[PDB]
């Protein structure tokens, strides 16, 4: 349900790779393709398509929270609400003042 | 209902057939044990996962989310890193909170 | 102005003309700001 | 060229790891990770003026209570013309039973206002909270009072070029009808105009060059966001040389051991 | 009252927990852990740094 979300750096710089056999035929090759396809982009675009494109809070990922600087409208409300609330109930006594 | 590559989707699944574009070989899409990484037995000094069916022939290659270590590139040959990584943090985003009368 | 600073200094104080009435409305709104600056 | 050339065995710097050089000599598996960050002037925010006297109630506040004003001030011409609201202005100025409980509850209502007021307006003359920057890359692309670019020639001003995802094509197609010349000639140049601009310009380059002039004099860049991509430098062995794998299974033991993080942490 | 409406508004604005892996250390209301075993926990086991 969108309920996480990464704060800060990273702590320490480690990194994940594709590994073959120690004097394997398809080992050089394979770690020149990789290169071609980080450089060709296409790792990131295919980073971009498996998390944030097909994720499901792909809107909790550009939404900010921050600090803000004026006060809030919402408590303010409730002395609105109470002052109207006493407009009302002294309207309500002025027709039985005036008739009496 | 589907059978081969197309059973399984994700970013290696993309990235085995653009690996496999670049270097065009016919390659077949195989789950390991257990879901098993790189780990070495003290005891036993017996290797399993992805890293051990590489040594001990069961499989060519192995494309995965394989922590780079020391003691995993004195036994196999690892490539260049394809995605880079780290320790973070991870806090329950409040603030939500709506406040009331 | 010995009895409009006698009225200034008292309507300094808290906080019927309309012309002056409209006087004594935006001198309180300026310092009921300043005092809570 | 030093090592294809033999006028060099190994070779130790801040070396970036590309294809084209694999073909040629053995590089070693990287040492440091970095990739192209966002920088930008600390905001300072000495810029007082209006626009913040009015910012302890919000700019919907200050418009909501006017409404509660003539509200009132037309509710006492109801309960007792050109006088009454002459006595209103007057009876709004100074802070039968109908018109009683009318400028009471206003009272008890003026009350928290002027409460409230003051409450937040100690909030921020006490903590500046002066650092709310831009900090998404995705956000820097949707504004023009700002210009940003990049050096007119390298690494970073080709990723922008080739790339097929939607929020960094659009970032390539504003600086490419920026008039005047967004582009600087050096990097010793890029970072010498985001300071003379008022803050009204940015620059972006890699996280170890962007995260080593947040801690130097005079202290007022800061990386914002995550970086954009991924990238790291390397030390580089001649092909077949009796020294490409005896250093790389080095470099893994100093990474483990919490020794290049220890290295990072020192001189930076 | 108005004495104790601003004592609230300064401490949230304070703004905590900011981002960072100190603030997350230098505080204990809000807690913070790893896993039992893997190469997350053995990272602050032998790290000879002061944070």
């Amino acid at each position: 349900p969108c309920d996480t979300m990464k704060v800060g750096g990273n702590l320490d710089s480690k990194g994940y790779g594709i590994a073959t056999p120690k004097g394997s035929s398809l080992g050089t090759p394979v770690n020149l393709a990789v290169l071609k396809l980080s450089e060709q982009g296409v790792l990131d675009k295919l980073k971009n398509k498996w998390w944030y494109d097909k994720g499901e809070c792909g809107a909790k990922d550009s939404g900010s929270k921050e600090k803000t600087s004026a006060l809030s409208l919402s408590n303010v409300a409730g002395v609105f609400y109470i002052l109207v609330g006493g407009l009302g109930l002294a309207m309500l006594v002025a027709l039985i003042e005036f008739c009496y | 209902m589907l059978e081969g590559n197309e059973r399984y989707e994700g970013y290696c699944v993309d990235l085995a057939a653009e690996i496999a574009k670049h270097c065009g070989f016919k390659y077949k899409l195989t789950i390991v044990g257990d879901g098993k990484y790189g780990a070495r037995d003290a005891d036993t000094k017996i290797w399993n996962g992805m890293v051990g069916e590489l040594v001990y022939g069961k499989a060519d290659i192995a494309i995965a989310p394989l922590t780079i270590t020391l003691v995993r590139e004195e036994v196999i040959d690892f490539s260049k890193p394809f995605m880079s990584l780290g320790i973070s943090i991870m806090i329950k985003k409040p603030q939500k909170s709506k406040p009331g009368v | 102005i010995f009895n409009s600073l006698w009225f200034s200094l008292g309507a300094f104080m808290q906080q019927r003309s309309l012309s002056g009435r409209i006087v004594g409305g935006v001198w309180w709104f300026f310092t009921l700001i300043i005092i809570s600056s | 060229g030093e090592l294809v050339y033999g006028k060099a065995d190994i070779a130790i710097a801040p070396l970036t790891i590309t294809l084209v050089r694999e073909e040629v000599i053995d590089f070693s598996k990287p040492f440091m990770s970095l990739g192209i960050s966002i920088m930008i002037k600390k905001p300072q925010k000495s810029k007082p003026g209006v626009f913040s006297f009015l910012d302890p109630l919000a700019y919907e506040i200050w418009m909501c209570i006017v409404f509660a004003y003539i509200g009132v001030s037309v509710v006492l011409f109801l309960v007792s013309i050109f006088n009454s609201l002459w006595f209103s202005l007057g009876a709004f100025m100074q802070q039968s039973l109908s018109g009683r409980i009318v400028g009471g509850v206003w009272w008890f209502f003026t009350l928290i206002i002027i409460s409230s007021y003051t409450a937040n307006l100690a909030a921020f003359l006490t903590v500046e909270r002066m650092v709310s920057p831009i900090e998404s890359a995705e956000d820097l692309s949707k504004q023009t009072e700002i210009a940003y670019g990049t050096l007119d020639s390298g690494s970073t001003k080709e990723f922008f070029r080739r790339s097929k995802i939607a929020v960094f094509d659009k970032m390539w197609t504003y600086m490419r009808s920026a008039e005047p010349s967004v582009f600087v000639r050096t990097t010793a140049e890029g970072v010498a105009r985001v300071r003379k601009s008022k803050g009204k310009y940015a620059y972006l380059l890699e996280s170890t060059m962007n995260e080593y002039i947040e801690q130097r004099k005079p202290c007022d860049t800061m990386k914002v966001g995550g970086n954009l991509d991924s990238k790291g430098y390397g030390i580089a062995t001649p092909k077949g040389s009796s020294l490409g794998t005896p250093v790389n299974l080095a470099v893994l033991k100093l990474s483990e051991q919490g020794v290049l993080d220890k290295l990072k942490n020192k001189w930076w």
